[PDB]
RNA sequence: AACGACUCUCGGCAACGGAUAUCUCGGCUCUCGCAUCGAUGAAGAACGUAGCGAAAUGCGAUACUUGGUGUGAAUUGCAG
RNA sequence: UUCACCAAGUGUUGGAUUGUUCACCCACCAAUAGGGAACGUGAGCUGGGUUUAGACCGUCGUGAGACAGGUUAGUUUUACC
RNA sequence: UGUCUACUAUCCAGCGAAACCACAGCCAAGGGAACGGGCUUGGCAGAAUCAGCGGGGAAAGAAGACCCUGUUGAGCUUGAC
RNA sequence: CCAACUCAGAACUGGUACGGACAAGGGGAAUCCGACUGUUUAAUUAAAACAAAGCAUUGCGAUGGUCCCAACGGAUGUUU
RNA sequence: GUCUCCAAGGUGAACAGCCUCUGGUCGAUGGAACAAUGUAGGCAAGGGAAGUCGGCAAAAUGGAUCCGUAACUUCGGGAAA
RNA sequence: GAUGAGUAGGAGGGCGCGGCGGUCGCUGCAAAACCUUGGGCGCGAGCCUGGGCGGAGCGGCCGUCGGUGCAGAUCUUGGUGGUAGUAGCAAAUAUUCAAAUGAGAACUUUGAAGGCCGAAGAGGGGAAAGGUUCCAUGUGAACGGCACUUGCACAUGGGUUAGUCGAUCCUAAGGGUCGGGGGAACCCCGACAGAUAGCGCGUCGCGCGUACUCCGAAAGGGAAUCGGGUUAAAAUUCCU
RNA sequence: GCAAAUCGUUCGUCUGACUUGGGUAUAGGGGCGAAAGACUAAUCGAACCGUCUAGUAGCUGGUUCCCUCCGAAGUUUCCC
RNA sequence: CCCGUCUUGAAACACGGACCAAGGAGUCUGACAUGUGUGCGAGUCAACGGGCGAGUAAACCCGUAAGGCGUAAGGAAGCUG
RNA sequence: ACUGGCGAGAGACCGAUAGCGAACAAGUACCGCGAGGGAAAGAUGAAAAGGACUUUGAAAAGAGAGUCAAAGAGUGCUUGA
C-alpha cells in the first residue's frame, strides 16, 4: 500500500504560494516560506547553492529603479532644471 | 519530383506519387511486390477482389507469423497472404490519380501497365504506452512513400 | 474548487489569457523567429502547481 | 534444380538520418576606466497596460508611453 | 537350492513412519537386481528440508551475539529468438 | 482419466511494443582453459513456410548477497585504545 | 361497528417434492504454545512475538525524583 | 487510492443475495472459427486420502420449528456440543 | 662484407589534423566537404589524380605551437536495425432492426426491441483537489493505444448577479508576540522579571481598571428568505 | 501486470484498546514506535537537497598513426 | 576458430562488444636531476623596478657596494681556513 | 586588491555534442510537497520573386505549368556522410 494506493491521498497543502517571492513555497502551518524564509525580515541565501543565488540576484527582474541609476550618474544627478527652449 | 526509375519513353508514360502516407511500411510493399508489370485494367480489379477478400495479397518478405490461405496459392505456393484493404486503398488512389494524368496525356489508357512501383519507409511517427512497474515504451507508426509509373505497351 | 480565494483566481485568470495561440501576423514580420506558442498548457497534461 | 520466391551479395537511383565543410548580433580569457541601491520605500514578487499580442522587451490607469532637447521625414506584418 | 556360461529382448510393483537420499516393516508378485545420463530432469512442477530478515528453548558469552543443536512462520520471475 | 460452458490461444481487418543480439546456429568422438556451433576425424547435408514445444544455446534478468582478499566501511556491544 | 398479523392444529393433494433459486456451521477424541479481546514486519514472516489485567521490585515529601535545554528556562505539574 | 448527504417495490430476520420502478446506461476495437496448452466455472461409474511433506484444493454441513445434548469447568460456560 | 623472431619496454626516422610567424601558389572558366566498379604511387601511416555533386573558399613548403589521430572503457550524446507485422487488444453479462446525416457509419443522432446498474446504484449533490474541463457553433492535421461524421481534442465566441448561502465574527488543540531573561549573531523562552489595554458616566471632568482589542474552524459556536417562474450555459443570488 | 503490491475466491473483526475527515504538536543520531529496527512522501540498522568534491582507492575497466632497430622479468634483500 | 582483455594457459561453457556518426584518456604547473642545443665564462643572470617604445601587453636600454647561484671548506658550536 | 556592477579595448581561445546551463520568448519549457533539479532548440534565396492557372481527388495531395542562376534552394528549406 505505500506506493500507488498511498498517493491516492494527496488533498492537503503544505505549502502555499508565498506573498514575497511568489513560490509555491509557504509551509502554512509552520507559517514560513522554505524559498525566501518569510516573513523574517532578511531573505534566505546560502553560498552553497550557487545556481540558487543567480536564480534570484539582483538583475534577475525588473531593476523598475535601479536601472536609471547610471543614466542620473552621468548627469551628476541634477534636479530642477531644464534644456533651452529651441530658438 | 525525381521518381528512382525513368520511364524508356517519357511521351508514353504517366506517373504519381504519394508522401507521408499513413499506412504500414510493410503491408504496402507487399501489395505493390504483388501488383509489378501488371496491367492497369487487371491491376485494378485485382485490388478490388482483394477489398471484397475474394483475391489475396501473397507476403514474401514481411511474412513471419502471417496466416495460410487458399487464395494464395497461385501466385505463392506456400500459401501466405493476407488482405491489406489499407494499403490496397492508398494504391487504388494512386492508380486513378496516374490514369487521370494519363487522359490529360492524350494516352491509350487499355494498354496501360505498371511499368514502375516501389515502397518507401516514410519519417516515423511517436506515440507511447504504458507497460507494468511504470515502464513507458514507444508506440510508433511506419508511414511510407509510394510512387509508381504506367507505361503503355508497346506493339 | 468553487471556495476559492481572489488572489487564486486572478492568478487562474492570467493563465487562460496566456493559453492562447501566437496572432497569425506575427509570423509575417521582419527577421521573425517565432513559430508557435512555446508555453501551451492544457489542463489535463501539465498543472499549475497551485 | 530451368523460371520464379526467399536469403546473401555488388552497382545505379530513391529513401532514412543529420555527420562533414563553410558560416556566427554568442561564449570564454586578458587588460583598462568608473564608484552610482534603499523608509525621498530598494532588490525581488504580483497584476495590469497596444486598433489588431500570447511570450520576450517596454511601461504603470498619463500604462510598448507623457514632457524637454537633439536629429530632420518616417513606422511597417496589416489596417487606419 | 547352489556354482558357472551365452544373454540387457521383456519386466522389476501397492503401502505405514521419515523432507529425506538411506533405512525399516506390512503385502502382493515369475521377480520385487544394481547403476549412468552436469550426484539426468526448478523459464517442467513441488518447496517438506536446507540456507536471509520475525520468534521460542537449551548450552555458550559480561555483552552485542554464537551453535555441521531443536522448533514455528517465511514472494520460486521471462520464451514471441 | 473422460467430458461440458465461457474467455484466450488460433484465422482475419485495423492498430502495434519490449527483453535480448561478437559472429552465428544439425550431430558423434577427439584434443583443448580438463563439458565445442566454430578446431581435428567422421556421420551427413536440398528452396520458402505454419502451429506447438521446453533438451540445449553451461539462455535472459544483476559488476555473487555465500566464501576469501583490502592496511575499505557502517549498525550494534564491551573488561579494547 | 372497525381492525392489523403472529401462533397452533386438521383434512385433502403432487413422480417423497418442498430453507426446491438465492442464502447459509462439517462434526468428534487429544497434545504443544499463548489466559482472554487487542496489536505487529505498508510491498515474502499475523505468530508461540508485542500489549494486556494481575503480581513484584526501585526512586522521590518540592531546597525533591525522572527528563529536556547552547544558555535562559522548561516537561511530569490544572500534579502531591 | 480519495471525506460525506438523499435511498422505492417483491422475496426474507435483514440498506444479505436474487428480480423490478424512478434515474442512468449497453462505455469497454470488431469479424470468423471451436485444435493443443491455458485461465475461470462444472460434472462423473466403483472405491473413498490408497494421492501428497501435509486432506493443499474441492466436496460435504448450512435457514427455521420440535426433541435431545457428554466429558470438563474459574459454575459464568462448554452448546448451534 | 655480414646479417633479419619478438610480448612488457625503450629509441629512431616518417605519415596525418588545427593554428601562428614566413614563403610559394590555387579558386565563380568552380574552393572546401562529400560520392565513385575511374587510374596510379608508397613495405606502410598516407599521397597524387579522372569523373560526379556542391557554390565560396583552399592548399604546398620552412620554422614554431597544440584541447592533434579510436573498434572496444556494462564508454558519452544522437541516430538506426534484427527481434516483428511478432507478444499482444480477453475483468465489470449485449447487443439487434429500420431510417436520417455524411466522400466514408459495427462505433454519430432519432425511433423500436432485447439486457444491465437495482436506492451502502453504473442515480441525484457537496467538501478537498483541479481550473474553464461548463455552454453554443464549427473543424485541415495531431490526439481519444480499432474507427469516428465523433470530443473532457482543436478553433471562435458566450457563461459564475446575494443585507438573508458562505467566508467574514467567536473561541479550541495550538500559533505568532511586547516587556523581561538568554544569545558572537542567525535565533531561544513566550504575558514567565512589567507605569496593560482601555472602559463607563457626565460634559474636558469623575468612576472603574488582574500586561496580548493578535492569528487559529467554508464539518465546533453563530443576526435574518420563502414558495412560483426564468437560461444554450446562472440562481435560496436573476424575475414576480 | 489493470497495478513499482493489483485481481479472484476464501478468510479476521465488527459498540469498542472501534473506524474515519479536518485542524494541531513532535524533524535526522533527531522524531515517533502495544517493539517488526517498524515508520518518518515508492527513500530508513540513520530520510531528502545542495555543498566540501574532480573525496581516496596497493582494486576492475579503458588508454587513439606507420615502419625500423634493440629487447625482458616472475629472482635477491627490506617493508603490519 | 572472434576481436579486445586479465592470465602459466583463451576459439573457450572467462568478461566487454547489436549497428553507425561524432565526442572520448600521461596534460598544465612548481621543485630537483641526467642528457643534449645555444650564449657568455670566474663569472653569469634586465628577473622587482626604472627609461622608453611598434601612437606602443612586443621590441630596445639601464645592476650605480642590489639580489640569486657560483667563486672555500671543515665544525654541534666557540672558531679556524 | 577586485571571477560583482556599469562602460571600453583586446586575443596564436571555442565555432552549435564546441564555447557559459543558456548564440534562439534560458534560468525558459518541464520535474519535485519542498530545499532544489533543469533541457532541447542557429543557416531558403541577392531579392518571397513563398509556386497564378489547368486537371484528378471528400481532403491531404498528385500530374502539368509557373518564379529563380538553381527548386537537383519549396517555409526545421545551404552543403546532405
Ligand atoms: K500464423
Ligand atoms: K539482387
Ligand atoms: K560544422
Ligand atoms: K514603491
Ligand atoms: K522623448
Ligand atoms: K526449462
Ligand atoms: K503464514
Ligand atoms: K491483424
Ligand atoms: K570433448
Ligand atoms: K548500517
Ligand atoms: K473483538
Ligand atoms: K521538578
Ligand atoms: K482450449
Ligand atoms: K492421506
Ligand atoms: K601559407
Ligand atoms: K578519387
Ligand atoms: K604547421
Ligand atoms: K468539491
Ligand atoms: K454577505
Ligand atoms: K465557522
Ligand atoms: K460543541
Ligand atoms: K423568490
Ligand atoms: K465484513
Ligand atoms: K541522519
Ligand atoms: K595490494
Ligand atoms: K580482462
Ligand atoms: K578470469
Ligand atoms: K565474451
Ligand atoms: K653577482
Ligand atoms: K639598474
Ligand atoms: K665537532
Ligand atoms: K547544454
Ligand atoms: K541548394
Ligand atoms: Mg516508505
Ligand atoms: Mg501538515
Ligand atoms: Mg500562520
Ligand atoms: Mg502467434
Ligand atoms: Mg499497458
Ligand atoms: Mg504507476
Ligand atoms: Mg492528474
Ligand atoms: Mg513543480
Ligand atoms: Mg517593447
Ligand atoms: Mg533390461
Ligand atoms: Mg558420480
Ligand atoms: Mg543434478
Ligand atoms: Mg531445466
Ligand atoms: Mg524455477
Ligand atoms: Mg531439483
Ligand atoms: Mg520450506
Ligand atoms: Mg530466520
Ligand atoms: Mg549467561
Ligand atoms: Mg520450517
Ligand atoms: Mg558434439
Ligand atoms: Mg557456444
Ligand atoms: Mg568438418
Ligand atoms: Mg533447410
Ligand atoms: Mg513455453
Ligand atoms: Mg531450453
Ligand atoms: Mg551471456
Ligand atoms: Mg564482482
Ligand atoms: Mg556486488
Ligand atoms: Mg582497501
Ligand atoms: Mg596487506
Ligand atoms: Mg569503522
Ligand atoms: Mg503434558
Ligand atoms: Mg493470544
Ligand atoms: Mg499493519
Ligand atoms: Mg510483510
Ligand atoms: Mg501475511
Ligand atoms: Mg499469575
Ligand atoms: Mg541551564
Ligand atoms: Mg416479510
Ligand atoms: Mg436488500
Ligand atoms: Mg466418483
Ligand atoms: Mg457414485
Ligand atoms: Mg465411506
Ligand atoms: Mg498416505
Ligand atoms: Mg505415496
Ligand atoms: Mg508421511
Ligand atoms: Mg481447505
Ligand atoms: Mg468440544
Ligand atoms: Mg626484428
Ligand atoms: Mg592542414
Ligand atoms: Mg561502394
Ligand atoms: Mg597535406
Ligand atoms: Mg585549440
Ligand atoms: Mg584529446
Ligand atoms: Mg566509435
Ligand atoms: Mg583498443
Ligand atoms: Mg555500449
Ligand atoms: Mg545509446
Ligand atoms: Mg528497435
Ligand atoms: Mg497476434
Ligand atoms: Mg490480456
Ligand atoms: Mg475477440
Ligand atoms: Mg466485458
Ligand atoms: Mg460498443
Ligand atoms: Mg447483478
Ligand atoms: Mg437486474
Ligand atoms: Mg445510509
Ligand atoms: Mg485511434
Ligand atoms: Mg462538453
Ligand atoms: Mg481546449
Ligand atoms: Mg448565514
Ligand atoms: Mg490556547
Ligand atoms: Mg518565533
Ligand atoms: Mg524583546
Ligand atoms: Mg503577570
Ligand atoms: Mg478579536
Ligand atoms: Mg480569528
Ligand atoms: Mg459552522
Ligand atoms: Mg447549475
Ligand atoms: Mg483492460
Ligand atoms: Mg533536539
Ligand atoms: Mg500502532
Ligand atoms: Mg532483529
Ligand atoms: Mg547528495
Ligand atoms: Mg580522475
Ligand atoms: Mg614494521
Ligand atoms: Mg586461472
Ligand atoms: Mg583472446
Ligand atoms: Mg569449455
Ligand atoms: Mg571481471
Ligand atoms: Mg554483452
Ligand atoms: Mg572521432
Ligand atoms: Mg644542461
Ligand atoms: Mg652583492
Ligand atoms: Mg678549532
Ligand atoms: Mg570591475
Ligand atoms: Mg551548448
Ligand atoms: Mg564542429
Ligand atoms: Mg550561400
Ligand atoms: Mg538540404
Ligand atoms: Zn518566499
Amino acid at each position: 500500500g505505500k506506493g500507488t494506493g498511498s498517493f491516492g491521498k494527496r488533498r492537503n497543502k503544505t505549502h502555499t504560494l508565498c506573498v514575497r517571492c511568489g513560490r509555491r513555497s509557504f509551509h502554512l502551518q509552520k507559517s514560513r516560506c522554505s524559498a525566501c524564509a518569510y516573513p523574517a525580515a532578511r531573505l534566505r541565501s546560502y553560498n552553497w547553492s550557487v545556481k540558487a543565488i543567480r536564480r534570484k540576484t539582483t538583475g534577475t527582474g525588473r531593476m523598475r529603479y535601479l536601472r536609471n541609476v547610471p543614466r542620473r550618474f552621468k548627469t551628476n544627478f541634477r534636479e530642477g532644471t531644464e534644456a533651452a527652449p529651441r530658438k | 519530383v525525381k521518381y528512382s526509375r525513368e520511364p524508356d519513353n517519357p511521351t508514353k508514360s504517366c506517373k504519381s506519387r504519394g508522401s507521408s502516407l499513413r499506412v504500414h511500411f510493410k503491408n504496402t510493399r507487399e501489395t505493390a511486390h504483388a501488383l509489378r508489370k501488371m496491367p492497369l485494367d487487371k491491376a485494378k480489379s485485382y485490388l478490388e477482389d482483394v477489398l471484397a477478400h475474394k483475391q489475396a495479397i501473397p507476403f514474401t518478405r514481411f511474412c513471419r507469423g502471417v496466416g495460410r490461405t487458399a487464395q494464395a496459392k497461385n501466385r505463392h505456393s506456400n500459401g501466405q497472404g493476407r488482405w491489406p484493404v489499407k494499403s490496397a486503398g492508398f494504391i487504388l488512389d494512386l492508380l486513378k490519380n496516374a490514369e487521370s494524368n494519363a487522359e490529360v496525356k492524350g494516352l491509350d489508357v487499355d494498354s496501360l501497365y505498371i511499368s514502375h512501383i516501389q515502397v518507401n519507409e516514410a519519417q516515423k511517427q511517436r506515440r507511447r504506452t504504458y507497460r507494468a512497474h511504470g515502464r513507458i515504451n514507444p508506440y510508433m507508426s511506419h508511414p511510407c512513400h509510394i510512387e509508381l509509373i504506367l507505361s503503355e505497351k508497346e506493339e | 474548487p468553487s471556495h476559492k480565494s481572489f488572489m487564486i483566481k486572478k492568478k487562474l485568470a492570467k493563465k487562460q489569457r496566456q493559453n492562447r495561440p501566437i496572432p497569425y501576423w506575427i509570423r509575417m514580420r521582419t527577421d521573425n523567429t517565432i513559430r508557435y506558442n512555446a508555453k501551451r498548457r492544457h489542463w489535463r497534461r501539465t498543472k499549475l502547481g497551485f
